[PDB]
């Protein structure tokens, strides 16, 4: 069944690509010209000569060929969908293809036959296989895809069944979608209104069966929203801690039995009943400020087990992009685990749960047991550079020089950058040396660090992550694996900033020196090549994950009155994945070498933002 | 001074 | 498979080992056969003698052709010319009688006999040369005669040429072994190295990589590296490239370039031509593998080789003009491939979608500028991405134009004084008639390409005569230059 | 290449021939080495015993692991069990002591020793099965156990 489905899907994709090519457009234009010429020749009384008969016969042959091609494509699509349904009805080892089924169901919602077959045969498919793509299904309630009411009703029924089966992983997404304007209400096109109405219908349908759980979850969500909307601009000068005022419902919100903590991942099982999950017991009465213009809030929650868990509520910011980033991170980690080449290398991506709560607010899981790179390296008091190289230039001197040179030209900037790099040697290589005395553990941590750096750099280049200064990367004190925490701007946003980002990922001297004596050559290059090969093999899944846009655009886009910038970033990501760019073909090794050259080029580092700490 | 390039 | 009888299975195994470049392993395997099997059949004994003389195993002691050849080689090493000549005569008689006894009727059967007789004649010539003394002029004339004969044997199969090359290598090794220390030893060493590199290309062209590796190993055993790398390092790089070891070959060639460009000092024109060849090879390898963008590698290698060849062309030798033509052809092919790739990318549906998005951005920016609206983050982002897209499109168009101009100019340069590269003229037309709208290419065609010989356009004469229509409005200059070229061609070849 | 010393060059050649599927050619090459070279070093002798037991070359006649394995196989073929069990015990003791004498500190070094001990245990199980008689159920259970263990060895390297 899997072989037949893969063959049918490949044939359908090939036919679709052929139809979308410029050759098909030229053939269609020629066919239209032939049709209009035949029409004019029939309207006017003209004798049938050799040319007229030839034109009519070639037109008939072209029409027959086009009709046969369309029928064959439709039959291939139907066969692929049917074989996917048959394989997933009683299959367990082939559960990774469900995305492809969605890629063949949501993109072809206009056909009634496939929707009917999905609602007839695929209605019995287990609901635990759609959890990774639950957000994608919940993002398709818009009416822009007019393919009849049958597709909408079957999608709504499937979503309701999935939510009933697994309320833990479903209610949060629906409530976040329905709370786009909750911030304005507590303190908008036709598509948004329709999506909100559908989300409200889903919420009421779920609450008809589980009223207490739904009401508790929505009360917790409202408490989080009102906490995020709280104005803390008067507490910007306090760092020890500020007591939350008693008027907030979060303080009085305690003793939750049917509510599971959102910031902690839940190991989903095949049973619809959960009785061994950590719930919410109490909330701390003090919160801390993490700094910044937006003033994010840090809270601590005590669960049923009594272990305190730290959460970061980020008001006045959209974490939907960060949610997509975390989802694609998990997808990449799963793909790396599935591949036997990368499974042996133990290539993994460190991920932390991010739960959107509204269009302009959300929460995320705080990373514990990690220390900032800049705090370890360029600390004013006990920095590594000062401790190891007192004679070298201090961080303050480098910052002063960078501030004084930003008003100069390219030549002066390059000269001062070279002079700074001359009198500033990497010191990061001693990190594991000062934390793992045992040579075996030291080398294991170093290898894990190198592999994590390679994988993270590759994924960041693919996703266009640009905000990669010292404060956005946290190094673990035990596993020594870098974790990306900010993710504030991505998708090639650094070029939009006044200082363009000339590098795809952070590959400064400190990182390279900490990778070992071999530098970029060796483990880093091979790991990058393996990750690039895996991404080239799973471009289909990557595009399926990233295509959540064009239906529910996030904030900061489509303002000031098929999304423009969403289509642009999808095209850019497709070009990066296929290695086409401006029509040029690049191998995985060549692409890796080009990325390394761009990252380690001092010319690109000179033009970077002085606060990015390129020399560090 | 802020590390990230705000706006 | 053990079902095959041992009469031919052992011969097949020995032949496979010989063609796999394994000599010592074959010798030990044959010694094991001698240990386990007492009596020797004529076929296995002949193979034993072949391996003995090919591997210079002088320790091992009618007669077959290989036995006679080994005996003649041993006599030559022992300075016993009488038995050497007698053995060669007996081998010739035996080969002739064995060849003529059969029914013949097949040309392909004559090739092994012709190869064996050619080997015997070459050994006769070597014996005549070594009869009393060896001089530089005699060695040079022998080597040029051998090179001429090999050129006559270009169309022959590798199976009939491998014994000849092996015998030549053995002869050169024997002469090196029994040569007194003087400049004659250096001349014989250079001749041996040149013969080994010619064998390396000969085996590389026949999809063989073990024999070239053995030749390079012998060169490294005899020749030694120095500050100035010789021409056999490039051959080693090519051999490693043929073994799917692209990284090692690229590293070796980059090291060669780094050594050459820093310590050239115009020491020898041979060094200049081998530097140009190495630059061309590196450019071709980077173009094929695409480890870097064309913009930097093109200027680093292809133009550097072109200018190096053109700055010291005061001798007008064949060994320089052929290299210059090869470099010009490589540069022209790279430029044409890049231009075709850019044109295909521009004609794809992705380019059309990008153009539609750019037009939408342009119209949105126009409406935002017409109406007084404050500049928010979205407007700034849209304006900046529009500016970046416009800059990228302009850069791509300029790069495509420069690639087209470079390709046309390199075609003109190659065809001005080239004969072996006359099949590319069509491509030049494909890059001239399809781009008649550009005045620069037409002017360069009428300025530099006006002296191109008119006998190279005869196959495409009809194509040129079919382009006088005015539907291709690209100025009167293209029409007048086309008419002048057609008139000149007609005057030269009215038939 | 002839610059490599013959101490490891011969071992590398024999290993390459083993990994290339060549058995009879390897046997003849080793016979040629025996003819040209009289004395046998421990490494080449161990490789000789490995080729002898792997190729079922029963004609060829402390002891290494491969020597002990070949002796145990020959004893099993001769319906002798006392010397077979003693040879397996000696091989186990030798492997354990050789493994524990070094500095260890590397997991990858444990894999060859684990593979050798697993081979010895499999030979012990075969000897126990063949001690008095063979039945269909015993062979079936031995094969299903072997298949299960091989499933446990899916992630292991092909060399081990
Ligand atoms: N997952 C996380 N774990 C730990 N600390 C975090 C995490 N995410 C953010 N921080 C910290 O939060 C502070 C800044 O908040 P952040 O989430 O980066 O949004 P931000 O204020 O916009 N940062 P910036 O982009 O520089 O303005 C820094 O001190 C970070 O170290
Ligand atoms: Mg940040």
């Amino acid at each position: 069944f899997l072989s037949l489905a893969r063959f049918s899907d490949t044939q359908y994709q090939r036919i679709e690509n052929y139809m979308k090519s410029s050759e098909f457009e030229n053939k269609q234009a020629l066919l239209k010209r032939a049709k209009e010429e035949v029409g004019l020749l029939r309207e006017h009384k003209i004798q049938t000569n050799r040319y007229t008969v030839k034109v009519q016969r070639e037109l008939e042959l072209d029409e027959l060929a086009l009709r046969a091609l369309k029928e064959d494509r439709k039959r291939f699509l139907c066969k692929a969908v049917e074989n996917y349904i048959n394989c997933l009805l009683s299959g367990e080892e082939h559960d990774m293809w469900v995305f492809r089924l969605c890629s063949l169901w949501l993109e072809n919602s206009g056909v009634s036959e496939v929707n009917g077959m999905m609602k007839r045969d695929g209605m019995k498919i287990p609901t635990y296989k759609f959890l990774p793509l639950m957000y994608q299904l919940a993002a398709r309630m818009g009416t822009k895809m007019m393919g009849g009411l049958g597709f909408h009703e079957v999608l709504n029924n499937l979503i309701s069944r999935i939510s009933m089966d697994h309320p833990h992983h479903t209610l949060f997404i629906i409530l976040a979608l329905a709370n786009a304007n909750r911030d304005e209400f507590l303190t908008s096109s036709q598509l948004d209104e329709d999506r909100t109405e559908a989300a409200n219908r889903i919420i009421c349908t779920i609450r008809s069966r589980r009223p207490q759980m739904v009401r508790s979850v929505e009360a917790l969500c409202d408490a989080y929203i009102i906490l995020a909307n709280l104005d803390a601009t008067q507490w910007k000068t306090q760092r020890k801690g500020i007591n939350i005022p008693a008027d907030q419902p979060i303080t009085k919100l305690k003793n939750l039995e049917d509510v599971v903590v959102p910031t902690m991942e839940i190991k989903v099982d095949h049973t619809g009943e959960y009785g061994n999950l950590v719930t919410i017991q109490s909330f701390k009465a003090e919160f801390r400020l993490a700094g910044g213009v937006n003033l994010p809030k840090i809270i601590d929650c005590v669960g049923s087990d009594g272990k305190e868990r730290r959460q970061l509520v980020k008001g006045r910011d959209d974490l939907r992009q960060d949610a997509v980033m975390q989802q694609v991170f998990q997808m990449c980690n799963t793909l790396l685990q599935r591949n036997t080449e990368t499974r042996k290398r133990k290539l993994t991506i460190c991920t932390y749960k991010v739960v959107p709560l509204s269009q302009r607010s959300g929460v995320l899981e705080w990373c514990t047991g990690t220390v900032p790179i800049g705090e370890f390296l360029v600390n004013n008091e006990d920095g590594a550079h000062k401790r190891y190289r007192p004679n070298d230039f201090s961080a303050f001197q480098c910052q002063k020089k960078m501030m004084e040179v930003q008003k100069k030209s390219f030549e002066e900037k390059y000269e001062v950058f070279m002079d700074v790099c001359q009198n500033f040697q990497p010191v990061f290589r001693y990190f594991c040396m000062e934390k793992f005395l045992d040579p075996a553990i030291w080398f294991e941590k170093r290898l894990a660090y190198t592999r994590s750096v390679a994988t993270s750099s590759i994924v960041g280049y693919i996703l266009g992550l640009g905000d990669r200064h010292v404060q956005n990367i946290l190094i673990n004190e035990q596993s020594a694996e870098l974790v990306h925490i900010d993710l504030g701007v991505a998708f090639e946003q650094g070029k939009i900033l006044p200082t363009p980002e000339t590098v795809p990922f952070r590959l400064t001297r400190d990182i390279v020196d900490g990778m070992g004596i071999t530098g970029v050559e060796g483990v880093f290059r091979r790991c990058c090549e393996k990750t690039m090969e895996v991404m080239r093999n799973s471009q289909e899944t990557l595009l399926t994950i990233v295509e959540v846009l064009l239906y529910d655009p996030l904030f900061d886009w489509t303002m000031n009155p098929f999304n423009k910038v969403a289509e642009r970033v999808l095209m850019r990501l497709q070009e990066k994945l296929k290695g086409v760019e401006e029509g040029t073909v690049l191998s995985v090794g060549g692409q890796v070498n080009l990325l390394i050259q761009q990252a380690i080029d001092p010319k690109n580092l000179s033009r970077l933002f002085p606060g990015w700490k390129a020399w560090v | 001074p802020p590390l990230s390039q705000e706006t | 498979e053990t079902a095959i009888p041992s009469s031919t299975r052992q011969a097949g195994i020995i032949q496979a080992l010989q063609n796999l470049g394994l000599c010592h392993i074959l010798s030990v395997y044959l010694k094991g056969l001698d240990y386990e099997n007492k009596d020797w059949c004529p076929e296995l004994e002949e193979l034993h003698y072949q391996a003995a003389w090919r591997n210079m195993q002088w320790d091992h002691c009618g007669t077959s052709y290989h036995e006679s050849l080994y005996n003649a080689l041993q006599s030559l090493r022992d300075r016993e010319f009488s038995t050497f000549y007698e053995s060669l005569k007996y081998a010739r008689v035996k080969e002739v009688e064995e060849m003529c006894k059969r029914s013949l009727e097949s040309v392909y059967s004559l090739y092994p006999t012709l190869s064996r007789l050619q080997a015997i004649g070459e050994l006769e010539s070597i014996g005549e040369l070594f009869s009393r003394s060896v001089t530089h002029r005699q060695l040079s004339e022998v080597y040029i005669k051998w090179q001429k004969h090999s050129q006559l044997l270009k169309d022959s199969d590798f199976s009939f040429q491998e014994p000849i090359m092996a015998l030549r290598t053995v002869i050169l090794e024997i002469l090196m072994e029994k040569e007194m220390d003087n400049s004659q030893r250096e001349c014989i060493k250079d001749i041996l190295t040149k013969h080994l590199v010619e064998l390396s290309i000969l085996a590389r062209t026949f999809k063989n990589t073990q024999l070239p590796e053995r030749a390079i190993f012998q060169i490294k055993q005899y020749n030694s590296v120095s500050c100035g790398v010789s021409e056999w390092q490039l051959e080693e790089a090519q051999v490693f490239w043929a073994k799917k070891e692209q990284s090692l070959a690229l590293s070796i060639l980059k090291q060669m370039i780094k050594k050459l460009d820093a310590s050239c000092a115009a020491n020898n024109p041979s060094l200049k031509l081998t530097y140009t060849e190495c630059l061309r090879v590196c450019g071709n390898w980077l173009a094929e593998t695409c480890l870097e963008n064309p913009a930097v590698i093109m200027q680093t290698y292809l133009e550097k080789a072109v200018e190096v060849a053109g700055n010291y062309d005061g001798e007008s030798s064949d060994e320089l003009r052929n290299g210059k033509m090869k470099a010009f052809l490589s540069l022209a092919r790279f430029s044409d491939t890049q231009y075709q790739r850019i044109e295909n990318y521009m004609k794809s549906s992705e380019f059309e979608n990008k153009q539609a998005l750019l037009k939408r951005a342009k119209e949105e920016v126009g409406l935002l500028r017409e109406h007084k609206i404050q500049t928010n983050r979205y407007t700034v982002k849209v304006q900046r991405e529009l500016e970046l897209d416009e800059l990228a499109l302009r850069a791509l168009k300029e790069d495509r134009k420069r690639f087209l101009c470079k390709a046309v100019e390199n075609y003109i340069n190659c065809l001005l004084s080239g004969e072996e590269h006359d099949m590319w003229v069509f491509r030049l037309c494909s890059l001239w008639l399809e781009n008649s709208g550009v005045s620069e290419v037409n002017g360069m065609m009428k300025r530099d390409g006006m002296k191109i010989p008119t006998y190279k356009f005869l196959p495409l004469m009809y194509q040129l005569a079919a382009r006088m229509g005015t539907k291709m409005m690209g100025g009167l200059g293209f029409h007048e230059v086309l008419n002048n070229l057609i008139s000149r061609i007609s005057m030269d070849h009215p038939h």
